[PDB]
C-alpha cells in the first residue's frame, strides 16, 4: 500500500508547505475581514 | 497582496520562489525563437516540392 501510495505522489507532486501556510493565511485574512464588515454593517 | 501584512520576509520568498518559473519562461521562449523560423522554410520546401 505504502509503495503505490508514495508511486502515485511522485508522478503528482503534493503542495509546499510554503503554498498551506500562505493559504491558511489568505483564509485567516479573508474570515477576519468579512466578520469586521459583519460587525461594521449592523452597526 | 501579501506584502499588506507588512513582514517582507515572506515578500523575498515568494519573489525568490518564482525566480525559478522566470527562468523556465525564458528557456522556452529561447527555443521557440527558432523553431518558429525553421518551420517555415520546411513548409517552403514542401510547397516547391
Amino acid at each position: 500500500i505504502l509503495e503505490l501510495e508514495a508511486e502515485r505522489e511522485l508522478l503528482n507532486p503534493p503542495p509546499s508547505p510554503l503554498d498551506k501556510k500562505f493559504e491558511q493565511w489568505e483564509e485567516q485574512q479573508a474570515v477576519e475581514a468579512t466578520l469586521a464588515a459583519m460587525k461594521a454593517r449592523r452597526s | 497582496a501579501a506584502l499588506d501584512r507588512g513582514n517582507e520576509q515572506l515578500a523575498r520568498e515568494a519573489l525568490g520562489q518564482r525566480q525559478s518559473y522566470q527562468s523556465h519562461t525564458e528557456a522556452l521562449g529561447k527555443s521557440l525563437g527558432e523553431q518558429r523560423a525553421l518551420v517555415e522554410q520546411v513548409r517552403g520546401q514542401l510547397q516547391k516540392l
